[PDB]
């Protein structure tokens, strides 16, 4: 689809994931793609320092 | 093709010179000897190796009709000179010298290979004849021949970094720059170990790592070594693969002085089976033992060779004589005792070790100037 | 030589010594003769614009004879022409090299 | 992760108590100051060991 | 007596000097300079001057009448325009800046970084930038 | 007459073009393999070959930020997108 609010979401949790079961290089990437993808919401003003 | 032919004759360094270890040798000598149209070495195996197959006629119609296939296109090439072009056309040899080095031999690679070198004046082609010279200098293992135009590759076809030609200076740190000048080639030399991945041609990377941590605790003691091969991150993936070399890295550095000789055994008993069987520890182990001792001999001035009974190692008479072959001859910079059982060590001075050095420098400057004072002025 | 220095006297005007030439500006910046290597026809996507180059400039070059069977001149300038940057200086640096 | 951050702390922490039970000697023996870290002396050996190396 | 003749020679600066900047030098003892008099000339210099002082185009003192190689300056003189000086700061404050810190570090990198990891560019292939552009909306 | 001659026309570029672009002006670096430059080449619809070598720079400009000589997949998917970014006017 073409969202983009929920798709930062999804990276952000599944950056979670990794680093709680221990999986450190997998989390560094879903989390960099969260990056460059919350590149382009006007208002994060909660999910910005979630993020942060 | 000739990029999985280095399993070739590195299995073929590895049969007969174990004269006992020669069972699973012959079962896949036979997928070397018959299959992949492997022609020469063999034959000049005939009072060498064992009794033999009938390799005769199933072989030499193999080399013949492959030849056949390739002997009348290379001689003659006149095909596309009938529109008139340069009377010639660049087809011909430069697409069939390959196989007179895979299959064909030194002497149709030598006469080919330079035949296409005057016929085109790039380094892109010079790229991949000179590599293939390298190649088939593993091959035949005439290995000083081919230590030539390595440095006549340093000099005209090196021209620097930059993704190039190193794709093939992977032919300038583990075929020719250190072998036997082994103590700082690899010293210097190792620094860069800045990719991973196994193309098609990248046939050797993990069993490749086990090499340079292998040679890697040589260079530096401790001025930080640690990083580049502990807090290193692509060295850490395979470590966290294979334990032989993780409890081996982790004996050292933790100084897990007692269990050195279990680790060294086991990388001892994986140079049981290793294909290296002609000069072997031009570096390691009784200077991995030094290397083990000048750590540990370090920090203690006042040590008793009771505490090495079970620090490092049992045998107190097996330590007692380990330290005396390895300070009698000029090394380990100590003094052992007798029955005080003391391990004492003495170190030269800021100064006396200088003017040591100062006048051996000295010396050799002095006769220097001696011979040409008297070269001119009669 | 004309473009020359030389000493002038103040009073008289007359000339004492010719003085060297500083450098050569047009050959001290002259063009470089660098290597012409390819990379080979592997530009796939241009070998529409490879074939009319291979028939223009190489065909004269290999071919001189068919020109001088047929009585018809052998071409001397080429022009490319499009956007900057899509190949218009390195195919004609790989092409040199095919020749 | 209270794993690493607490012991990687925790073994700076050592060194930090050592610099300055240390300092006002010059020559010590070993039992006093395994009794000024409260410790076992025999990671002591171990740990200064690694200090001077 | 020839460290008695160097110290005699010295009468001829005397401080009318005029100034010049050197240009080339054709042999020994023997030079071309450009004059701040607008033309050029063809000079002799003294065997005193210390020949590691030149070429950087150096700005160089001259006679007046005779109009010869006499004394090397100091090679920051002869500029016309100075540095910020010495207490010229505007007096703002890097954290006075609010919310560039993409084009804030960015910027700090482009200048002071380079004189330290100079060698990690050419281990790459970079080859680091000699300037840097700036633009934008006027304010 | 005679001096010059016949004039050859160059199309914008496509994708086996733009990736054959790419090695091209990625050849003189010290990369990092195990990377798909063939998504690289697909994530650019219409880019020129002059826009590819601005693409070289920005990696290994991250490669440098890294503290590495390593230029990874990383680099070149932040790097795609931040040159398109720059192309997003007209």
């Amino acid at each position: 689809m073409d969202d983009k609010a929920l798709l930062v979401e999804v990276q952000l949790l599944e950056s979670k994931t990794y680093h709680a079961l221990s999986n450190l290089p997998k989390a560094r990437a879903a989390l960099t793609s969260a990056r460059t993808t919350a590149n382009a919401i006007y208002c994060p003003p909660k999910l910005q320092a979630t993020l942060d | 093709p000739k990029n999985p032919d280095l399993r070739i004759a590195q299995l073929r360094f590895l049969l007969s010179l174990p004269e006992h270890r020669g069972d699973a040798a012959v079962r896949d000598e036979l997928m070397a000897a018959v299959r992949d149209n492997n022609m020469a070495p063999y034959y000049e195996a005939l009072c060498k190796s064992l009794d033999w197959q009938i390799d005769v006629d199933l072989l030499n119609k193999m080399k013949k009709a492959n030849e056949d296939e390739l002997k009348r296109l290379d001689e003659e090439l006149e095909d596309a000179e009938k529109n008139l072009g340069e009377s010639e056309i660049r087809d011909a040899m430069m697409a069939k010298a390959e196989y007179l080095c895979r299959i064909g031999d030194k002497e149709g690679a030598l006469t080919a290979f330079r035949k296409t070198y005057d016929k085109t004046v790039a380094l892109g082609h010079r790229l991949d004849i000179v590599f293939y010279l390298l190649r088939i200098g593993l091959f035949y293992m005439d290995n000083d021949l081919i230590t030539r135009n390595t440095e006549k590759a340093k000099s005209l076809i090196e021209e620097g970094g930059d993704w190039d030609r190193r794709n093939r200076l992977k032919v300038y740190q583990g075929l020719y720059c250190v072998a036997i000048r082994d103590f700082k080639q690899a010293a210097e030399l190792f620094l860069d170990t800045v990719s991973t991945f196994t193309s098609y041609e990248l046939m050797d990377y993990k069993t490749f790592v086990t090499y340079t941590v292998y040679v890697s605790m040589i260079a530096l003691e401790r001025p930080d070594l640690r990083e580049k091969v502990i807090k290193g991150a692509e060295i850490l993936e395979v470590l966290h693969s294979l334990p032989a070399v993780r409890q081996y890295l982790f004996s050292l550095y933790e100084c897990r002085y007692s269990v050195f000789f279990q680790s060294l055994a086991v990388v001892e008993q994986e140079m049981k089976k290793d294909w290296l069987f002609a000069p072997h520890y031009r570096y390691y182990v009784r200077e991995m033992r030094i290397h083990a001792y000048s750590q540990l001999l370090e920090s203690y001035r006042s040590l008793t060779l009771g505490y090495m009974a079970e620090a490092f190692g049992v045998g107190v008479e097996f330590i007692d004589q380990e330290l005396s072959r390895f300070i009698a001859a000029g090394r380990l910079h100590c003094k052992i005792d007798k029955v005080n059982e003391i391990v004492e060590t003495n170190r030269p001075d800021s100064k006396n070790w200088q003017y040591q050095e100062t006048i051996k420098k000295g010396d050799l400057l002095l006769n220097r100037v001696q011979k040409l004072s008297r070269v001119i002025n009669m | 030589t004309p473009n020359c220095r030389v000493a002038l006297r103040n009073d008289s005007y007359t000339l004492h010594k010719i003085l060297p030439n500083k450098v050569d500006p047009l050959v001290s910046l002259m063009m470089v003769e660098k290597v012409p290597d390819s990379t080979y026809e592997m530009i796939g996507g241009l070998d529409k614009q490879i074939k009319e180059i291979k028939e223009v400039i190489e065909l004269p070059v290999k071919h001189p004879e068919l020109f001088e069977a047929l009585g018809i001149a052998q071409p001397k300038g080429v022009l490319l022409y499009g956007p900057p940057g899509t190949g218009k200086t390195l195919l004609a640096r790989a092409v040199a090299h095919h020749t | 992760i209270i794993s690493t951050h607490l012991a990687k702390l925790y073994d700076n922490l050592l060194e930090q108590n050592l610099i300055r039970v240390i300092e006002p000697f010059s020559r010590v023996q070993i039992e006093h100051i395994s009794s000024l870290i409260k410790l076992s002396k025999a990671d002591v050996e171990r740990k200064l060991s690694q200090m001077i190396l | 007596e020839f460290l008695h003749a160097q110290e005699e020679v010295k009468r001829i600066q005397s401080i009318p000097l005029v100034i010049g900047q050197f240009l080339e030098a054709v042999d020994q003892n023997t030079a071309i300079v450009g004059s701040t008099t607008g033309s050029n000339y063809y000079v002799r210099i003294l065997s005193t001057i210390d020949r590691e002082l030149l070429k950087p185009n150096a700005s160089v003192a001259l006679h007046k009448h005779s109009n010869a190689l006499v004394d090397v300056l100091p090679p920051e003189a002869d500029s016309s325009i100075m540095m910020l000086t010495s207490d010229q700061k505007p007096d703002v404050m890097y954290a006075d800046i609010g919310g560039m810190d993409i084009q804030k570090q960015e910027v700090r990198e482009a200048v002071e970084l380079p004189l330290t990891h100079f060698e990690l560019y050419k281990q790459i292939g970079i080859d680091p930038p000699r300037g840097v552009l700036m633009y934008g909306p006027p304010g | 007459p005679g001096r010059i001659d016949r004039k050859i026309e160059f199309p914008p570029p496509n994708e086996e073009a733009r990736l054959d672009i790419l090695k091209i002006h990625s050849r003189k670096m010290n990369l990092t393999r195990g990377i798909n430059l063939r998504k690289i080449a697909e994530l650019m619809p219409g880019a020129s070959g002059a826009e590819v070598k601005g693409v070289c720079t920005e990696a290994g400009m991250y490669a440098l930020r890294e503290r590495r000589v390593h230029v990874t997949q990383e680099d070149f998917e932040m790097a795609v997108a931040k040159v398109m970014q720059k192309d997003s006017e007209k």
